[PDB]
RNA sequence: AAUCGAGAG
DNA sequence: CATACGCCTCTCTGCTTATCGGTAG
DNA sequence: CTACCGATAAGCAGATCTCTCGATTGCGTATG
C-alpha cells in the first residue's frame, strides 16, 4: 500500500473575511493568500433553476462586493459624485460634479467647496444605493471608452 | 411661520411594526425639529397631520390598518408619507427681535430669541435687519448688521 | 450619523407655503407637551419652553 | 443563457422575462414533472385512496374553490369529443376547447388534461371495487390540482439542464 | 445570431461579443429595462424568478 | 518507514528499487463491515496508525536571501543579528545570539524566523514564518559567493520539518488503481478479528471489485498471505 | 416646482391604481406556492430577528425561522404577498387567505 | 451586506448613451498634462497621471475630496487631445453614414421620398405599430408630387400614432418587444443596404467621390471618373483628415436630423435632444481614478499600471503634436521654407495618424498596428476572463469553505459533517434579542476558539469589536453588557450583532463542480463533529452530486441572511429533491453495500431471535432522536412460536416501516418487482415480486429496485404517499439499519466467488 | 499580474 | 566595467464581399 | 443602352467547471 501525497492538510480552506481585490473589492483568488472560492456561471445557473433567488443574491452580491455607493439622482450617474470639503464646524456633504456649476461663474449654504479650493453651487441631489463595486469598475471602463450609463432610481 | 405639506419617502423600522405613526414620527420628525431643513429653513417646530400612505391602490381612506412595503434585502419597510411641516422662515431682510446675552468687543456672545446663538462682527428689544444666515456652523445662527 | 434610519430619502414639496393666524400661536403653546409627554434628544427640545415664553410672556 | 429567464407566469403560461410568450401551458397540461409520478398509476392510487385522503383533504381544500363549473364543462366537452368519434383533424370542429384553457386549472376543480381523462375512464372501466367511483374521481382530480407547476418555476433553466446534462452520456446523425 | 432581437442587452453582452452588442445598445439609445436575470446580476437587483416574482407588504395595526 | 513488497515483480531487483520503498505490506480485508467505505473510501486501523503505519514528514526550504534591496556596490543596509535598540526578549527566547534561529525549534505563525538590526531605520527587523502548519527547523545553511572577492553574509537557506501523520481524508492506494481516501481511524477494539488474533490494518470494500474488475488485487492478497506465512 | 411634483405623484398613483385588481377579480392560484411559502417564512424570520413584535409564545425558542414557522402555523403573520403579472398587476393576498399544500 | 443598514433608494433601469465632450470638461477634476507619471522622492507630480485630484494615493490626501485612501472614491479627469480621433467602437457606423452621403448638396445620395418613407416607418415602429409600418407603402399611387407624398405619409403616420395612443396599444414611452426589435433591425438593415448602393446623388443629380479604408484608424478617399466628370460638368487615393470627416458629417447630420432621430432612437425620444455627429469622434479622453489605476507591490518589484502606460503614450503623442504646432507657427511668418514646411506638415500628418492609433490601442488592443500587446478596455471585459463573466456573473465569495469529502452513514441524509476547524471560522451575525441572550452571551464568553463561540461583536452604532485578543474576564464584561439600552438617539432601533460560530441549527450550501444540473447544489443542515478536517457526507447524496470519495472535494457556502436560510431550507434542501425534473425519476437512495445487505436480510432464509431483532430495530430507530411517531417503540408478533420465538428479516423491514411511518395511516399496499429472477432461488420460488400490505412485507425481497436508482419502489411509494420528508427519513433509517446489520453478518468476496 | 509546467475530482 | 534609457505552422458557422446578365425606362 | 437589381463563389470575425502548487519574467546601446 502506497500513501499518496494528496493529504487533507493541503486541500482544506475556509474564509470568513479577509483581503479583497483592490479594483473590484471582491475576495482574492487562492488558498495561500486566504482568498475566496468562485461560485461560477454554472453554479449561478443552478441556483436560478432552483428558484432560490436570495441564495443567488447572497452568493453573488451580498457576500462578495456589496457597497453602499452614491448615485446622483438628477444626473443618473454613479461615479461623478464627491464629498464636499467641510468648513469650520461644518458637516461634509455628498454632492454631484456633472450637475454642479461654479459659484464663481454664476454672479449661502448650497455652496460647497472641493479640496483644491474651488467654490461650487449645483447638483446637491445625490442618493445612496446598493450596487456591486464591479458596477463602478464597469462604469469607469465604459466612460473611458466614451459611453455614458444613466441609472434610474425608483424614488425621484 | 408657514405650513409646508411635503411628501417624503421614509424607511420604517421593524421594531415599530405595531405603531407605525410613532415609528415614523419618532424616527424621522424629532430629528428634524429645531433644525435648518433645506425645504423651509427656519426652526422646524410642529409635525401636524402626519398621514401614512398605503401601498394598496384600492384602499378606502379612514382605515386604521395600512400596508407598508418591505425592501427585498432588509426587513425595514419603505413608503411615502404626507405631513405639514409647519415651520418658521427667517431670511435676509426680515425684521428680527432678539436679546443680548454676553457683551463682547469683538464678537458679542448673545442668544437671540432667548435660545439661539449669534454674534456681532466688526465691520458692521430691537428690530434689526438680516444680512445673511449661518447654518453650516454648529448651531442655527445669524450675524448682526446695523447699516441704514 | 444621518443614515437611512434617521434621514428621509427625499423631501420633495407638493405645494407652496401658507401662513397661520395669531389664534394658531397660543394653541400650540398650551397643547404640545400635553400631546407629547402628558429619551436623549430632550437636551435639544428644551428650547421650545424658550420659544413659548417669547410669544407668551417675558423670557 | 437564452432560456435562463423563461418562467411560468401566474397565469400558468410560460413566457420570457421580457414578457414575450413562448407557450400557454407547460407541455399542454401544466403538469409538474416531479409531481406526475403516479398520476396514471391508478391501481396504486386506488390501493392507497384512504391514505392519500389524509393529505388531499377535500373538506379542507373545497371551500376556497369552485367545484362545479369546471367539471360540468369537462363532461360537456368530453361528450362532444366522444360524439364526434373519429375523423381527420382538419375536419373536426373547434366548438369545444380543453377545460384548462377556459377554466383556471388551479382554481376550478376537475379542469384537467385530455389524455388524463381518457386514461382515467379507461382504467375506471374495470368495475372491480368503501371506495366508490365518485370518491376516487374526486381524489384523482384533487391530485391533478396539486400536481401543477407553481408559477415562477424556472422552467427554462430546468429544461436547458434536462436537455444538456443527459448529453454528457452520449446513419442519421 | 439567435438572440439579437432581445430587449436585454446585458444578456447578449455577458453571453459573447460584448463590444458589438454594446455598440448596438448605445447607438439606438436602448434603455436596458433590468428584467432579464442576467441584467439583474449585472446591476445587483433581486432576481424575479421564484422568490422574486412577488412583493411583500406589512399590515400595520394603527393609523 | 518503508517496506519491501512481498508481491514484487522480478524487475524490482534488476532495477534495484529497494532503495526507495514507497509503501508497506498492509493486511487488507475485503470486507463490508463498517459502512464507512462504500464508493471508493477505505479504513485504516487506528492502533496500526498509532504504531507508525504510513507515517511521514514533509521538508520545506525557504530562502532568506537578504539582498532584496542592496544592488552591486550599494552599502549593506541590513546585517543579521541584534543592534543597540529596543527588542523584546521573546524574540531571543526563540532566536540564537547571531540572529538566525536555532535548529529543532517549534515554529508556528507569528514566530520570528530570523532577526537583524537594520542600519537606516535604527531598529531590529524580524521575519515571521508564513504557514498555518506548525513546524520544526532542520538546518540553516549560510550562503556566500564563489568570486575571489569576499562579501558579508546575506543569504541563508532554511529547511523546515512538519509531522505529516496520516489522518482521515488522506489518500492511500493499492498497486491496482484502487485509490481511496481514508475515511476513519477505526479503533482496534471495534475492528473485526480472526481466530489467529489479528485485526487487519486496512479495510476495503468488496463492491469496488465488480465494476473495476481487478482480479490482480485478489491474487495479490492471496500471494501476500502465502508469502508472509 | 412644487406642482410638477404633484403631477408626477398623480401620474404614478393613477398608474398604480389602474394596474391593481379590485380585491375581487383576482383569478390566480389560491394555493400558496413553494416560493411564496419560502420567502414569507424568511421575511418574517428577518423581521423577528430585528426584534419585530411577535404574537405567539416562543415555547423556549431561539431560532427566528422556527418562530416564523410557528406563526405561519398559527397564521398570525402581518404580511401580504402581491403577485405581479406579465404586463404587471397586483393581487394582494394576505396571510389568512391562502391554502398551503 | 449588513441587514441593519437598509438602503432607501434603488436602481430601476439603465440607459446607455454617448458621453458628451463638454460634460466631462464640466465633470473633470483635472486635466492630464505631462506623460511622466511619477518623479523621484516617491511623490506625485501635478498634471501627471497620479495627481491628487484624481484620487487619494498612498497616504496622500485627495486634493479633490479631502479624504484618505480608505474613503476617497476616486475622481475622473480628462485629457484634451487636439485633433479629434475616431471612436474605434463606432467606426463601421461612421463609415456607413459618411459613405452614401452627398457633400455637394449635404444630403444622402438617395431620393428624399424614400428617405422620408423609411423615417416614417421607423417612427411608427418606435411605438410598436408593425402592421401600420407595412400599410404605409400603400400611398405610392415632380416637386409637387413628392411634397404631396411627404405630406400625406406624415399625416397618415401622425394619425396612426394618435389612434394607437388613444386606443391603448402604446404609451408615451413606446411599445418595444422582441418582434418590434426584429422588425426595426430588419428595416434599418435594409435601409442601410439601400442607402449604400446608389450611384450619383438622386436629390441633386451630382456625383460624389468614393471612400476607402485599410482597416481601422486608416481613412482614405478616391478620385472621380473620366465620364463622371463630364456628367458632373454638365450637371452643374487622397487621405482625409479626421477633422475633415467630422466637418463633412456635421452638416449632413444637421440636414438629416429627422431620419437620424428615427434611427438613433429605438425608443421615442422624449428629451428631443439632437443627434450631433461629433459623438463618433473622441475629442477628449477620460482617465479613470487612481483607485482604478493603482500599482501593487509583488515584493520589491512594483509594476506600473498598463492603463497608465497607454494613457502616458497617448499623452506623449499629444505633447509631440502640441509642441510641433509651436514651430509650425514659426514657419507661418516665414512662408519661404515651404518645402521644409511641407516636411513638418507631413510630420504633423503622421503624428495625427499616431495619436489616432494610440487612442485606438487604448480602447481596443487589436485595433492597434504593429508586430505582449497591452490589454485595452475592450479586451478587459470581452471574453471568459474578461469582466462580465469573471466578475459579474460569478464572483469569489466570503463565508464559504471547501474540503475533501468523506462518507459518514451516521448522519441524517439531510446533513453534512462539518469539521471543527470550519466551525470555529465560519460565522453568522446573530442580532442579539431577548430570545438569544442565553446562547449568545455564552458564545461571546467562549470566544473565537471554543465552539460554539463568537469572533466579533458588532456594536449598535455599527462599529465592530474583535474578541480575538481578549481575556476571559474582558469578554465576560462584554457579554454581561451585551444587550443593553442604547443611549444614542440615531441608532435607537438597532441592537448588537454577535458573529457567532456555525452551530448545528443552521443550514449550508454544498456544490460539487461541475454543476451539470441544479440538483448538484442543495442545502444540508449542519452537524458539527470533533473529527478530522474534512466534510462528511451521507451516501444517498453521492448520486445527486455524482460524487465519489476517491479524493473529491466540494464547496460549502454559508448563507448569511434569513432569506437565504429559508431559501435553502425549503426550496433547495436535499430532501425536497428526491426526483429530478429531467424525467421525474428518483435520484436518491442507498447505493451498493446497503443493497447487497438487503438481499441478505430480506432473504427468506434469514431469521433473527428476539434479542437480535430488538437490537437491530433500536439501533436503526432510536426514538430519543425523533425517528419514531408513538413516543414509545412498538413491536411485532414473532413469526415462530415453538420451539422458541424467532423473527424474520421481512418482519424487521415491516416493523421499521411501522415505526417510521406516521400512525393512523394505512401502510403502503405496494405491488412491484426487483432485479432477481425467480429461477435463481430455485423451483417454485415467487421471490421475483414483492407484495407489501398494510405496512408489511410479505413476498419477494428488497433490492436496488426498491431503494436507489430505480422507480416504483417502496421508498418511491413512501414518497408518493407521505411526501418527501418521510421518504428521506426512511432512507436514513434503512441506512442505519443495513449498516448495523452488516457489522454483525459481514459481506465479502474472493477467489471462490 | 500574466505566461509556462505539474497535477485533483 | 557599472548605470541608465527606450526600440520589433493541420476547425466550423455566419455574414464583409462576387460577374454577369435579365429587362423595362 | 444601361441602370436597377437579382442573383451567381470567396475573406474574414468569433466561437469551441472548479481547484492546489512552483518558476520566471525581451533586449540593444550612451554617459561617467
Ligand atoms: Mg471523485
Ligand atoms: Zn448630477
Ligand atoms: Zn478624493
Ligand atoms: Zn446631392
Amino acid at each position: 500500500y502506497q500513501r499518496l501525497r494528496h493529504m487533507v492538510n493541503d486541500k482544506f480552506q475556509v474564509r470568513s473575511t479577509g483581503p479583497v481585490n483592490s479594483l473590484t473589492m471582491q475576495p482574492v483568488k487562492g488558498r495561500k493568500r486566504h482568498g475566496g472560492i468562485r461560485v461560477g456561471e454554472m453554479e449561478r445557473d443552478a441556483l436560478i433553476g432552483h428558484g432560490t433567488s436570495f441564495l443567488l443574491q447572497d452568493r453573488l452580491l451580498n457576500s462578495s462586493d456589496y457597497t453602499q455607493a452614491s448615485v446622483c439622482r438628477e444626473c443618473g450617474s454613479i461615479l461623478t459624485t464627491q464629498q464636499s470639503v467641510p468648513r469650520i464646524g461644518s458637516i461634509s456633504t455628498v454632492c454631484c460634479r456633472r450637475c454642479s456649476m461654479r459659484f464663481e461663474d454664476a454672479k449661502d449654504s448650497q455652496i460647497w467647496e472641493d479640496g483644491q479650493g474651488n467654490k461650487f453651487v449645483g447638483g446637491n441631489e445625490t442618493t445612496t444605493v446598493a450596487i456591486p463595486f464591479v458596477l463602478k469598475y464597469l462604469d469607469s471602463e465604459l466612460s473611458a471608452m466614451g459611453i455614458r450609463l444613466r441609472y434610474n432610481v425608483e424614488p425621484k | 411661520i408657514v405650513r409646508v405639506p411635503i411628501a417624503l419617502y421614509v424607511s420604517l423600522a421593524p421594531m415599530y411594526l405595531e405603531n407605525p405613526l410613532q415609528g415614523v414620527m419618532k424616527q424621522h420628525l424629532n430629528p428634524l425639529v429645531m433644525k435648518y431643513n433645506n425645504k423651509v429653513g427656519g426652526v422646524v417646530l410642529g409635525y401636524e397631520g402626519l398621514k401614512i400612505l398605503d401601498a394598496d391602490p384600492l384602499s378606502k381612506e379612514d382605515t386604521s390598518e395600512k400596508l407598508i412595503k418591505i425592501t427585498p434585502d432588509t426587513p425595514f419597510g419603505f413608503t411615502w408619507c404626507h405631513v405639514n411641516l409647519y415651520v418658521w422662515q427667517p431670511q435676509v431682510g426680515d425684521v428680527l427681535e432678539g436679546y443680548i446675552f454676553i457683551q463682547s468687543a469683538s464678537h458679542i456672545g448673545l442668544l437671540i430669541h432667548d435660545a439661539f446663538n449669534a454674534s456681532i462682527k466688526k465691520n458692521n428689544k430691537l428690530r434689526f435687519t438680516v444680512r445673511n444666515v449661518h447654518t453650516t456652523g454648529r448651531v442655527v445662527s445669524v450675524d448682526g448688521t446695523l447699516i441704514s | 450619523t444621518a443614515t437611512t434610519l434617521n434621514t428621509p430619502v427625499v423631501i420633495h414639496a407638493t405645494q407652496l407655503p401658507q401662513h397661520v393666524s395669531t389664534d394658531e400661536v397660543l394653541q400650540f403653546l398650551e397643547s404640545f407637551i400635553d400631546e407629547k409627554e402628558n429619551t436623549n434628544l430632550s437636551s435639544s427640545i428644551s428650547q421650545l419652553k424658550r420659544i413659548q415664553r417669547d410669544f407668551k410672556g417675558l423670557p | 443563457k437564452q432560456l435562463e429567464g423563461v418562467h411560468v407566469s401566474y397565469d400558468n403560461s410560460i413566457r420570457d422575462a421580457d414578457g414575450t410568450l413562448v407557450q400557454f401551458m407547460y407541455g399542454g397540461d401544466a403538469i409538474d414533472i416531479t409531481k406526475e409520478s403516479h398520476m396514471t398509476q391508478f391501481e396504486f392510487c386506488l390501493d392507497n385512496y384512504y391514505a392519500l385522503l389524509k393529505k388531499y383533504n377535500p373538506s379542507a381544500l373545497i371551500e376556497h374553490l369552485d367545484v362545479e363549473s369546471a367539471l360540468k364543462y369537462s363532461k360537456k366537452t368530453l361528450k362532444y369529443r366522444k360524439k364526434h368519434s373519429k375523423e381527420p383533424h382538419y375536419k373536426q370542429s373547434v366548438k369545444y376547447d380543453p377545460v384548462l384553457a377556459k377554466y383556471n386549472p388551479a382554481k376550478y376543480l376537475g379542469s384537467v388534461s385530455e389524455n388524463f381523462q381518457d386514461k382515467l375512464e379507461s382504467f375506471l372501466d374495470k368495475n372491480s371495487k368503501g371506495v366508490n367511483e365518485k370518491k376516487f374521481r374526486a381524489l384523482m382530480q384533487l391530485k391533478y390540482m396539486r400536481s401543477l407547476i407553481n408559477p415562477g418555476e424556472a422552467v427554462g433553466i430546468i429544461a436547458s439542464q434536462s436537455v444538456g446534462e443527459p448529453s454528457t452520456q452520449m446513419n442519421v446523425t | 445570431q439567435g438572440m439579437e432581437t432581445s430587449t436585454s442587452s446585458f444578456m447578449k453582452m455577458s453571453y459573447e461579443t460584448t463590444c458589438q452588442f454594446l455598440t448596438k445598445a448605445v447607438l439606438d439609445n436602448e434603455r436596458e429595462q433590468l428584467d432579464s436575470p442576467s441584467a439583474r446580476i449585472v446591476v445587483g437587483k433581486l432576481n424575479n424568478v421564484g422568490t422574486g416574482s412577488f412583493d411583500v407588504l406589512a399590515k400595520v395595526p394603527n393609523a | 518507514t518503508g517496506q519491501t513488497p512481498i508481491v514484487k515483480a522480478n524487475l524490482y531487483d534488476d532495477y534495484g528499487m529497494d532503495n526507495f520503498p514507497n509503501g508497506f505490506n498492509a493486511v487488507v480485508a475485503v470486507i463490508s463491515y463498517t459502512g464507512y467505505d462504500m464508493d471508493d473510501a477505505m479504513i485504516i486501523n487506528k492502533s496500526a496508525d498509532e504504531r507508525g503505519f504510513g507515517y511521514g514528514t514533509m521538508y520545506k526550504t525557504e530562502k532568506v536571501d537578504l539582498a532584496l534591496n542592496r544592488n552591486r556596490g550599494d552599502p549593506i543596509t541590513q546585517h543579521f543579528g541584534f543592534g543597540n535598540d529596543e527588542w523584546p526578549k521573546e524574540w531571543l527566547e526563540k532566536l540564537d545570539e547571531d540572529g538566525l534561529p536555532y535548529i529543532g525549534t517549534y515554529v508556528e505563525e507569528g514566530d520570528p524566523i530570523c532577526a537583524y538590526f537594520d542600519d537606516t531605520l535604527n531598529k531590529t527587523k524580524i521575519k515571521t514564518y508564513h504557514s498555518s502548519e506548525p513546524a520544526y527547523i532542520e538546518e540553516v545553511n549560510l550562503i556566500g559567493d564563489e568570486s575571489n572577492k569576499f562579501q558579508e553574509l546575506q543569504t541563508v537557506s532554511i529547511k523546515y520539518r512538519i509531522r505529516r501523520t496520516p489522518q482521515i481524508g488522506d489518500k492511500f492506494s493499492s498497486r491496482h488503481g484502487q485509490k481511496g481516501v481514508c475515511s476513519r481511524k477505526w479503533p482496534t477494539i471495534d475492528m473485526p478479528f480472526s481466530e489467529t488474533g489479528i485485526q487487519p490494518d486496512i479495510i476495503i470494500n468488496p463492491h469496488a471489485f465488480p465494476s473495476r474488475m481487478t482480479i490482480g488485487m485478489f491474487v495479490e492478497s492471496l500471494a501476500g498471505k502465502a508469502g508472509a506465512l | 416646482g412644487p406642482e410638477d411634483f404633484q403631477q408626477h405623484e398623480q401620474i404614478r398613483r393613477k398608474t398604480l391604481k389602474e394596474k391593481a385588481i379590485p380585491k375581487d377579480q383576482r383569478a390566480t392560484t389560491p394555493y400558496m406556492t413553494k416560493y411564496e411559502r419560502a420567502r414569507i417564512l424568511g421575511t418574517r424570520a428577518l423581521q423577528i430577528s430585528m426584534n419585530a413584535p411577535v404574537f405567539v409564545d416562543l415555547e423556549g425558542e431561539t431560532d427566528p425561522l422556527r418562530i416564523a414557522m410557528k406563526e405561519l402555523a398559527e397564521k398570525k403573520i402581518p404580511l401580504v404577498i402581491r403577485r405581479y403579472l406579465p404586463d404587471g398587476s397586483f393581487e394582494d393576498w394576505s396571510v389568512e387567505e391562502l391554502i398551503v399544500d | 451586506m449588513d441587514i441593519s443598514k437598509p438602503v432607501g433608494s434603488e436602481i430601476t433601469s439603465v440607459d446607455f448613451g454617448i458621453l458628451t465632450a463638454k460634460e466631462i470638461r464640466n465633470l473633470s477634476a483635472k486635466q492630464i498634462t505631462n506623460p511622466t507619471v511619477l518623479d523621484n522622492l516617491g511623490h506625485p507630480v501635478s498634471g501627471g497621471l497620479y495627481d491628487l485630484a484624481l484620487g487619494a494615493f498612498l497616504r496622500n490626501l485627495c486634493s479633490t475630496c479631502g479624504l484618505d485612501e480608505k474613503f476617497c472614491p476616486g475622481h475622473q479627469g480628462h485629457i484634451e487631445l487636439p485633433v479629434p480621433c475616431y471612436n474605434p467602437l463606432f467606426f463601421n457606423q461612421l463609415y456607413i453614414y459618411l459613405r452614401a452621403s452627398c457633400l455637394f448638396c449635404h444630403h444622402f445620395r438617395l431620393k428624399s421620398v424614400e428617405v422620408h418613407r423609411y423615417a416614417c416607418k421607423l417612427r411608427l415602429l418606435q411605438y410598436g405599430l408593425i402592421d401600420e409600418s407595412y400599410k404605409l407603402d400603400e400611398i405610392t399611387l415632380s416637386s409637387t408630387l413628392l411634397n404631396e407624398l411627404k405630406s400625406k405619409r406624415s399625416e397618415y403616420v401622425d394619425m396612426a400614432i394618435a389612434k394607437a395612443l388613444s386606443d391603448g396599444r402604446t404609451t408615451e414611452r413606446g411599445s418595444f418587444t422582441a418582434t418590434v426589435n426584429d422588425e426595426r433591425k430588419k428595416l434599418v438593415h435594409e435601409f442601410h443596404k439601400k442607402l449604400l448602393s446608389r450611384g450619383k446623388c438622386d436629390n441633386c443629380g451630382m456625383f460624389s467621390p468614393k471612400f476607402r479604408k485599410d482597416g481601422f484608424t486608416k481613412i482614405f478617399e478616391t478620385a472621380l471618373n473620366e465620364k463622371q466628370i463630364t456628367n458632373n460638368r454638365v450637371k452643374g487615393s487622397t487621405y482625409i483628415l479626421s477633422t475633415e470627416v467630422k466637418n463633412i458629417l456635421d452638416t449632413v447630420f444637421r440636414k438629416e436630423q429627422c431620419v437620424l432621430q428615427y434611427v438613433f432612437h429605438s425608443r421615442p425620444n422624449l428629451s428631443r435632444k439632437l443627434v450631433k455627429a461629433d459623438s463618433f469622434f473622441m475629442d477628449v479622453l477620460v482617465v479613470p481614478p487612481t483607485r482604478f489605476r493603482l500599482p501593487s507591490k509583488l515584493g520589491e518589484e512594483v509594476h506600473e499600471n498598463s492603463q497608465n502606460q497607454l494613457l502616458s503614450k497617448v499623452l506623449t503623442t499629444s505633447l509631440l503634436i502640441r509642441d510641433l504646432n509651436d514651430d509650425l507657427s514659426k514657419l507661418q511668418k516665414d512662408k519661404v521654407s515651404l518645402e521644409d514646411r511641407r516636411v513638418i506638415f507631413s510630420r504633423l500628418m503622421n503624428a495625427f495618424v499616431t495619436i489616432q492609433n494610440d487612442v485606438n490601442a487604448f480602447i481596443d488592443s487589436t485595433k492597434a498596428q504593429g508586430r505582449v500587446p497591452i490589454p485595452g478596455v475592450k479586451q478587459a471585459l470581452e471574453k471568459k476572463e474578461g469582466l462580465f463573466r469573471k466578475h459579474m456573473m460569478g464572483k469569489r465569495v466570503n463565508y464559504a469553505a471547501r474540503s475533501v469529502i468523506s462518507p459518514d452513514p451516521n448522519i441524517e441524509t439531510n446533513e453534512i459533517g462539518v469539521p471543527p476547524v470550519f466551525a470555529v471560522k465560519l460565522t453568522y451575525p446573530e442580532p442579539v434579542t431577548a430570545y438569544n441572550i442565553a446562547e449568545l452571551r455564552q458564545a461571546v464568553i467562549n470566544g473565537p476558539d471554543k465552539w460554539p463561540g463568537a469572533t466579533q461583536i458588532q456594536n449598535e452604532d455599527g462599529s465592530l469589536v474583535s474578541l480575538i485578543g481578549m481575556s476571559v474576564e474582558q469578554r465576560k464584561a462584554l457579554a454581561n453588557q451585551l444587550l443593553t439600552p442604547s443611549s444614542n438617539v440615531s441608532t435607537h432601533t438597532l441592537n448588537k450583532k454577535v458573529y457567532r460560530h456555525i452551530k448545528n441549527r443552521d443550514v449550508v450550501l454544498m456544490n460539487r463542480q461541475p454543476t451539470l444540473h441544479k440538483a448538484s447544489m442543495m442545502g444540508h443542515k449542519v452537524r458539527v463533529l470533533p473529527n478530522e478536517k474534512t466534510l462528511r457526507l451521507h451516501y444517498a447524496n453521492t448520486g445527486a452530486y455524482n460524487a465519489d470519495f476517491d479524493g473529491d472535494e466540494m464547496n460549502m457556502h454559508f448563507p448569511q441572511n434569513e432569506n437565504a436560510r429559508a431559501e435553502a431550507l425549503n426550496l433547495a434542501n436535499t430532501d425536497s429533491q428526491y426526483l429530478t425534473p429531467t424525467s421525474g425519476s428518483p435520484v436518491r437512495g442507498l447505493i451498493q453495500d446497503h443493497i447487497s445487505a438487503g438481499v441478505w436480510l430480506t432473504s427468506k432464509d434469514s431469521f433473527f431471535t428476539r434479542e437480535q431483532y430488538q437490537q437491530y430495530i433500536y439501533g436503526c430507530i432510536r426514538p430519543e432522536d425523533g425517528h419514531t411517531t408513538r413516543s414509545k417503540i412498538v413491536t411485532l408478533p414473532p413469526t415462530i412460536f415453538k420451539p422458541y420465538p424467532l423473527w424474520t428479516g421481512k418482519q424487521i423491514i415491516t416493523t421499521v416501516l411501522l415505526n417510521v411511518t406516521p400512525p393512523d395511516m394505512p401502510g403502503i399496499n405496494l405491488i412491484s418487482k426487483n432485479k432477481i429472477k425467480n429461477e435463481y432461488w430455485g423451483k417454485g420460488s415467487l421471490e421475483n415480486e414483492v407484495l407489501f400490505k398494510d405496512g408489511a412485507l410479505l413476498c419477494g425481497i428488497l433490492d436496488k429496485s426498491q431503494y436507489g436508482a430505480s422507480k416504483y419502489g417502496i421508498v418511491h411509494s413512501l414518497h408518493e404517499v407521505y411526501g418527501p420528508e418521510v421518504a428521506a427519513k426512511v432512507l436514513s433509517v434503512l441506512g442505519r439499519l443495513f449498516t448495523n446489520y452488516i457489522t454483525a453478518t459481514a459481506f465479502t468476496c474472493g477467489m471462490d466467488d
